[PDB]
RNA sequence: GUUUGACCUCAAAUCAGGUAGGAGUACCCGCUGAAAAGCGGAGGAAAAGAAACCAACCGGGAUUGCCUUAGUAACGGCGAGUGAAGCGGCAAAAGCUCAAAUUUGAAAUCUGGUACGGUGCCCGAGUUGUAAUUUGGAGAGGGCAACUUGUAAAGUGCCUUCGAAGAGUCGAGUUGUUUUGCAGCUCUAAGUGGGUGGUAAAUUCCAUCUAAAGCUAA
């Protein structure tokens, strides 16, 4: 398949240099530039026709300090959308190697992933967009590049890792599923994991919980 | 309040920018990008027009407004 | 309606198995034992590191 | 290269102005 | 000299290089005697002068001195127009039986739309030479632009008979030259 | 000092709280059947970009309005 | 008014027309000085708009500038040259990839013209000599970052 | 017509009238800038200043300064420590002017000179637009009605028709700098547009202003 990675316009240099390694990651993604609309989502449908990719990603980075994504097939139904949380980018020691970009990626399920069928989808989701056929470039070598998704309770942690044995190369995920919907970009909302809270309901308690107790005094 | 700004487009200023894009002419990225569309199709012109400019709308704009020049010039 | 869309997105799943360990995967039975006292971070690795090792074996037999 | 411009929309002529102004009165009346 | 050098190197460059048929359509003008009879016409036109609008108001000031005054109406003066938004004024009306716009203004992009607009709008458009001579006609240095509304009937047929005869000199000699690039031969 | 119209106050913790404003608005100052600009060489404050929007806070600067203008003897 | 017409011609530069007005003017301008006079504004919808009136007391220079901002220095090149002449604004007319070409609108507070006709005898006013030294013009504002 | 004259442009003035420098610089405003110095520019103050604002409310309403917000939010080998802002109380309170459509039934505008700040006369400047009127809070044209203050100016009720605005700019890529902004190079729009910010029971909603021009005491 043939991929597609696309932002918003907020910006964060933490978060940018995030979408440059994951760009890095993935030969058959692309870089294109970043998208005025954060709430217009079918015109992208059109770029991967334009494009000729079978799974398009859009990142959208609301006030500077919250990130969901999309990841989804631009002719077709599969649609879902996550939020990303505790993130590290390159510049740290957490990491201390590099890699030739390109190599197959190798792919690990931290968890079962077939009792929960909405999880079972985005597993295979997960496969289709980290799949990389061998039209991939700097292919030939296999630098035991492998990436995890580990479910804690229900946070995938997407990891990255090379051999020494090992050390941890790539960024460090703490992602969220947030809810699942039909078609390309629109089709009518299907399933929702209740159990997620967006960070705006967090902040609408605390100044809730602040008003009532300045009534109160 | 909305301002008169938000209104709409009076029919003086459609026609000014008629006027004014008929006795501009074509720019030549714009007259590269008649020959790609009658040449190789509307997706490599809105790939070459979203490459010469930033976003994507602004090019789904340009191949509509040059889609009515190529129409409204070669049948009439 | 859920199960009824998965299956239909199931089926827009366009992942044979017509070549083995071509994704490259490994898949684990259990969850990882993350204490939440403990650097869950470094309960993680370990058994990544066992499920990559194996993923491993199996690329160097096939 | 170069090429002679169209004139596919100066032939279309239009019959009427373009704004309707009410006439003011002093165009009428001895200043 | 400085200028002159550099007056003497214009209109050598324009030439050298193509300039765009939107221009070129300037100095494609009228012949002499069409011109000559347009301003035959236009000078019967003159506005009145600062020195004459002084004289009659003066004299009518006077005239209301009189004990014994003197009170009359009288009809609407007649001149052409000549201030450029004040000609884009009348057209647009439209107004405007003729007008009459110099080819030489330095910046040349006040007057680039004139032609199409009166073009479009059916107004008898010229393309006169020299805008001096238009300031001599109107009681100013230059104009530019020299618009005529209202003509007497004494004038009316010649008026017509003009709008014909430019129509036939100008828009149907040059508008095949209007319509390509000109210049751009070396000099 | 001028006079000025008595004003709610926005957000939740001061939510029950009333003020002093900048200025009423031209369509309160018309209610009271006076113009904003005579209105001002009366002393009284005008803010234009400000709108009104509760019924309750309009009616007492109202009658507010009424009782400067009964209280003044203007000389001419 | 014509003044429209101006504008939206200039909406649109890179056009065959302003773009061939461009290149001639660019070359006549370097035949001349650095710095030097104009009889009339060559963009004079924009001059309205900043705030230009044809009458004595406004003087039209253009200015020639190498490739601070390059409009702020070129306003202060004719600060420095014309102290008696205040600098009311500038604008862009052209350009080349050696030099940048502004025209700049300079009002004298000398002539009686601008002393009465009170719209502006307010940058009579001492307090008002040299607004580019100080970054109180257009851009000088926009450089220093003043809005709400 | 080899003449003469209209313009435009340019020079020259021991031609008339004005204007700049320099000192100081406690405070103020810009540029530069280390381990502050320096440069440029005033004034009695200066700057800023009447929202392309703040907010999510039962909304506020130029700017400026004080208390609080608060050593909080946010930032930081999240280490050294750095470090706000809405709102509220108070002081003082001020709003205005352009640029967009014609006065065309008369450039109505103004510098200068001269004879007695004003008036006359004359040169000029100016239509490549000076005056009057209109800055979105609308406004314009008329008609009717009355009022209120020389066929003078202005305010209000109703009918009809009109009802014009900041582009090498917005934005996008890249480079340098800065803590998001700024500066450079390539590119460059639209008008029931555009910018910013929330929002889904998502082929979403409604929320709020109008940049790319300018003045203004305390």
């Amino acid at each position: 398949q043939r991929t597609l990675l696309i932002s918003s316009r907020g910006v964060n240099y933490r978060h940018r240099h995030l979408i440059q390694d994951l760009s890095g990651l993935l030969p058959h993604s692309r870089k294109e530039p970043k998208l005025d609309t954060k709430k217009d989502l079918q015109q992208l449908n059109e770029i991967a026709e334009l494009y000729n990719c079978n799974n398009v990603l859009f990142f959208e980075a609301r006030k500077h300090q919250d990130l969901y994504l999309w990841l989804s097939k631009p002719p077709n139904g599969p649609t879902i959308k996550f939020y990303i949380q505790n993130l590290h980018t390159m510049d740290e020691l957490n990491f201390t190697g590099n890699c030739l970009k390109g190599s197959r990626p190798v792919l690990s399920f931290d968890q079962r992933f077939e009792s929960s069928p909405h999880y079972q989808l985005i597993k295979e989701l997960l496969v289709h967009n980290f799949g990389v056929p061998p039209n991939a470039r700097k292919s030939k070598p296999f630098i035991d590049h492998v990436m995890s998704f580990s479910i804690v309770d229900d946070k995938i942690w997407v990891r990255t890792y090379e051999i020494s044995s090992l050390v941890e190369i790539g960024p460090r995920f703490v992602m969220t599923v947030i809810l699942i919907l039909e078609g390309s970009f629109g089709g009518p909302k299907i399933y929702e994991n209740k159990q997620y809270v967006s960070p705006n309901v967090v902040r609408a308690q605390i100044k809730q919980q602040a008003a009532e107790e300045a009534k109160s005094r | 309040k909305i301002s008169y700004k938000k209104g709409a487009a009076s029919n003086r200023t459609k026609f000014v920018r008629s006027l004014v894009r008929e006795i501009a002419g074509l720019s030549p990225y714009e007259r590269r990008l008649i020959d790609l569309i009658r040449n190789s199709g509307e997706k490599r012109a809105r790939k070459v027009a979203k490459k010469r400019l930033g976003s994507f709308t602004r090019a789904k704009a340009k191949v509509e407004e040059m889609n009515n020049i190529i129409a409204a010039s070669r049948r009439h | 309606n859920n199960t009824k869309a998965m299956k239909h997105a199931l089926e827009r799943v366009q992942l044979p198995w017509k070549k083995h360990s071509f994704q490259e995967h490994q898949s684990v039975t259990s969850e990882t034992n993350t204490d939440e006292h403990i650097k869950d971070i470094y309960d993680d690795t370990e058994r990544e590191l066992a499920f990559y090792k194996q993923s491993l074996d199996a690329v160097l037999v096939a | 290269p170069y090429e002679p411009l169209i004139d596919w929309f100066t032939r279309h002529e239009e019959v009427m102005p373009l704004t309707a102004v009410p006439e003011p009165k002093r165009r009428f009346v001895p200043s | 000299p400085e200028y002159v050098r550099v007056q003497r190197q214009k209109k050598i460059l324009s030439i050298r290089l193509k300039v765009p048929p939107t221009i070129a359509q300037f100095q494609y003008t009228l012949d002499r005697n069409t011109a000559a009879e347009t301003f035959k016409l236009f000078n019967k036109y003159r506005p009145e002068t600062a020195a004459e609008k002084k004289e009659r108001l003066t004299k009518e000031a006077a005239a209301v001195a009189e004990g014994k005054s003197k009170q009359d109406a009288s009809p609407k003066p007649y001149a052409v127009k000549y201030g450029l938004n004040h000609v884009v004024a009348l057209i647009e009306n439209k107004k405007a039986k003729l007008v009459l716009i110099a080819n030489d203004v330095d910046p040349i992009e006040l007057v680039v739309f004139l032609p199409a607009l009166c073009k479009k709008m059916g107004v008898p458009y010229a393309i006169v030479k020299g805008k001096a001579r238009l300031g001599t006609l109107v009681n100013q240095k230059t104009s530019a632009v020299a618009a005529l509304t209202e003509v007497r009937a004494e004038d009316e047929a010649a008026l017509a008979k003009l709008v014909s005869t430019i129509d036939a000199n100008f828009a149907d000699k040059y508008d095949e030259v209007k319509k390509h690039w000109g210049g751009g031969i070396l000099g | 000092d001028l006079l000025r119209p008595v004003v709610r106050a926005p957000t939740v913790k001061y939510n029950r709280k009333v003020r002093a404003g900048r200025g009423f608005t031209l369509a309160e100052v018309k209610a009271a059947g006076l113009t904003a600009a005579y209105a001002r060489t009366i002393g009284i404050a005008v803010d234009h970009r400000r709108q009104n929007r509760n019924q309750e806070i309009f009616d007492a600067n109202v009658q507010r309005l009424k009782e400067y203008q009964s209280k003044i003897i203007v000389f001419p | 008014g014509a003044y429209k017409y101006l504008e939206e011609l200039q909406r649109k530069k890179q056009s065959d027309v302003l773009r061939f007005l461009q290149r001639v003017r660019v070359w006549e301008y370097r035949q001349k000085n650095v710095i030097h006079r104009a009889a009339r504004p060559t963009r004079p919808d924009k001059a309205r708009r900043l705030g230009y009136k044809a009458k004595q007391g406004f003087v039209i220079y253009r200015v020639r500038v190498r490739r601070r901002s390059l409009r702020a220095t070129a306003e202060e090149r004719v600060g420095r040259r014309a102290a008696n002449l205040r600098v009311l604004n500038s604008y862009w007319v052209n350009q080349d990839s050696t030099y940048k070409y502004f025209e700049v609108i300079l009002v004298d507070p000398q002539h009686k013209a601008i002393r009465r006709d009170a719209r502006y005898n307010w940058i009579c006013d001492p307090v008002h000599k040299h607004r580019e030294a100080r970054g109180l013009t257009a851009t000088g504002k926009k450089s220093r970052g003043i809005n709400k």
